Order: C-alpha cells, then structure tokens, then sequence
C-alpha cells in the first residue's frame, strides 16, 4: 500500500541525509503528498499519481541522486522534487504536467540542471526497471526493508 | 553554441553545422516557460533507443532558459516525401519504408517502448533510401502493471478503434494500428485511409471499410469507457478497392495490422516474418 512505502521512503531519506536529525520520514512524504494533492487542481490529473510502484520507482531515483552530505531540508526538498518531477513526466498516466507544484528552489537554472544530471545518470535504470520485473522486485524489496 | 543555425525548419526545429566538427545536425530547442515533461521524456527514452531505424539523439543542451536536444539530421519527413514524389512509390519502396518502419518499431517493443504517436509526420527519411522513427514525445515505457496509462495519445487518423473507443489501458497492439494506417497511406496515393473529421467520424470510415466489430469477434469492446454500437456496416474487406499498388499477400498483412480488437493485431515480429517480405 502507498502509504506504507512512504513511510520507506521517509526512513530512507533521514538515513541519507544524516546531517539534519530534525528530520522525521513523515515531512518527506507530507512533501511528496502536498504537490500530488494539488496537482489536483483537476484537468491536470483525474488519478493520483502516488502508487505503490510510483513510490518505489521514486526511490530508485532517491537512492543514487539524494547526496549524503545534503545541507538543510530545503536542498532535500528541492532534489526530492525533481526526482518526483521526473518520475511524473516518465511514470506519469497523464502525457505531461506542469512545473508549479515542483519548483520550490529559487534559481530555476539550478532546477533544470538537475533534471538533466539525474536523466543522464538514471536513463538506464528507469527504462530497466520498467522492462526487468526482477528489477523491479529489488528495488522493491530494497525499499521495503528500509524500515 | 558550438553550432550554426542555418534554414528553420514543442518548440522549433533547426538545421545546423558542428562548426567545429562540421557535421549537420537538428536542433529542436523546447522552452522552459507541461512541455518540459514531455521533453524529458523524449530525451531519457532516446538515450535507450539506438537503432539505425530510430533517430539518434547527439547530445542536449541547456542554455538561455531552453532546452536544445540536439538530433541527427534527416532530409525530409515522410509525408513531405509524399509531396515530393506524387499519387504513387515503386511497390519496393513501399515494401522497404514499411520494413524499416517494422523494425525500428519492432525494436522498441522489445526495448519497452511505446511511441503512441505514428504518422507519416514523425517518420523520417534520407535520399539514402533509409527510414526513422522519430518525436518520442509521446512515447512511454511500459512494463510496471500500471492502472492505466492515458487516451490522448496518436493523432486522430492513426488511433486505432479501441482508443477511440475511450480505451486507457493498451499494449505494443497501439503502435501496430498506426503502422497498418502509414502502411495503407504507403501503398496508394500516400493519402490518408481514415481521415476522420472527429472521433464519431473516425470509427465510421473505419467500420464502414473493415465491417463494424461483433461482441463474438471483440467481446470486451463494449465495456470500454466510450463505446458506441455503430451500425453494422458490411465488411468491404475486398480492400483491394483501397489499396492496388499491393500484392495480394501484402493485403494479407495490411488486413493483420487493421484488426479491430487490438489482440487481434500481428505483432512487430510476426510481421517481419511475414510472407510479404521476401
């Protein structure tokens, strides 16, 4: 179930970024809820996006692009975004969505340059997840284990 | 910027030299201010896509708040080839244009790609007689059991029946249609075989050509989103009144790819094998 996942994924997320212990796994999850709730500002999306296998898909990217070392929350945020941002645009069910609910950061140049390092970086795994069903096992399981 | 914009072809399509290397490339250049997305997409399915039937992607750059992809370079797209040459292609381009069009596509398939968006527009082609699929901003990968994916996708004259029908899951069956649909155009006056004027329209000159489908020969069609019990129009199958440029085993391949029910459709594979191609 979603939810659950998310909660994953959160873990995950503070084991990352071990630098700020401020952090709980339930602000990285209410970010990623907040953008697909809004992003229900209908015609955009008739069905959130958020799923079991969006989520996992999620910390594919997560896991090999969220630096370890990241300084504060917003920084986290703001990879966090574009990650979600790519795995709409690439998982998406609609043929696009929009940019407002995913920039967070101030310099755009910043926000479009990442989109490219994690596209460059992640291309291979995100079609092979896709077509490799015991990938797709281990990211899952990977994910489910991050508890 | 180590390019030269020459003659102009989402956002606008350029011809170019390297400059530096001289080689002529594409440059397509998409505005930052749902494109973007879209854009993304492309460019991560191309960087997975590298078959000669299926156009490169050299690089892509990001400047001035635009995303420039920068592509190979083609002479001309297939419907202005349509242009070019006029009513008629010797029986072996056809052949060879759909073989190629087979197998770039074939490849995709078993790369997990869908295009969702054939028509003879995004199909390239040079004076070297070669042909390539391009414009993945449509396309997808598929292999994740999704709920759904989404019905606006393939231009109106090349969605195959059941997508019309409102249908929002399909497989490779899709691109298949579409392939049938440019396969048609391809051996007769390059016009299109079902230029609909909306979607009613559409399934009309579809089922009033190929007989409308029965729920023996399509049992889920009618428990899809948009279904519409047409009129049961006679099965003018005699295609050969549409299409006489072809052989009558190349009609039994345009009648495989033109079935109805989407898992009635011959796969890229098969159609390869099939006897047509010699």
């Amino acid at each position: 179930s979603t939810s659950e996942l998310l909660r994953c994924l959160g873990e995950f997320l503070c084991r990352r970024c071990y630098r700020l212990k401020h952090l709980s796994p339930t602000d990285p999850v209410l970010w990623l809820r907040s953008v697909d709730r809004s992003l229900l500002l209908q015609g955009w999306q008739d069905q959130g996006f958020i799923t079991p296998a969006n989520v996992v898909f999620l910390y594919m990217l997560c896991r090999d692009v969220i630096s370890s070392e990241v300084g504060s929350d917003h920084e986290l945020q703001a990879v966090l975004l574009t990650c979600l941002y790519l795995s709409y645009s690439y998982m998406g069910n609609e043929i696009s969505y929009p940019l407002k609910p995913f920039l967070v950061e101030s310099c755009k140049e910043a926000f479009w340059d990442r989109c490219l390092s994690v596209i460059n970086l992640m291309s291979s795994k995100m079609l092979q997840i896709n077509a490799d069903p015991h990938y797709f096992t281990q990211v899952f399981s990977d994910l489910k284990n991050e508890s | 910027q180590k390019y030269e914009k020459l003659e102009k072809i989402y956002g606008t399509v350029f011809k170019a030299k390297n400059r530096e290397t001289h080689e002529i490339v594409a440059l397509k250049r998409v505005r930052l201010d749902g494109v973007p997305s879209s854009a993304l997409r492309e460019i991560c399915l191309l960087k997975e896509l590298k078959h000669k039937n299926i156009v490169r992607l050299h690089d892509v750059l990001h400047s001035d708040k635009k995303l420039t992809l920068v592509f190979e370079f083609c002479d001309q797209d297939l419907k202005k080839y349509f242009d070019s040459c006029n009513g008629d292609l010797d029986p072996e381009i056809v052949k060879s244009f759909l073989f190629q069009l087979l197998k770039g596509l074939g490849f995709c398939h078993s790369r997990n790609v869908l295009h969702r968006d054939l028509k003879p527009q995004n199909l390239l082609i040079n004076r070297n007689g070669e042909l390539k699929l391009a414009d993945f901003g449509l396309a997808r990968a598929f292999g994740i059991p999704v709920r759904c994916y989404s019905a606006e996708v393939v231009t109106l004259w090349y969605r195959p029946p059941d997508v019309l029908f409102g249908a929002k899951l399909y497989s490779t069956s899709i691109d298949m249609w579409s392939a049938g649909c440019i396969f048609a155009e391809l051996a007769n006056a390059a016009r299109p075989l079902f230029p609909g004027n909306d979607v009613d329209d559409q399934l009309k000159r579809i089922f009033r050509l190929l007989g409308t489908p029965t729920e023996e020969q399509w049992p889920s069609m009618t428990k899809l989103p948009d279904y519409k019990p047409y009129p049961m129009y006679p099965a003018t199958t005699s295609l050969v009144n549409v299409v006489p440029k072809l052989n009558a085993t190349g009609r039994d391949l345009l009648q495989n790819l033109l079935k109805c029910n989407p898992v009635q459709r011959i796969s890229a594979e098969e159609a390869l094998q099939h006897p047509y191609f010699s």
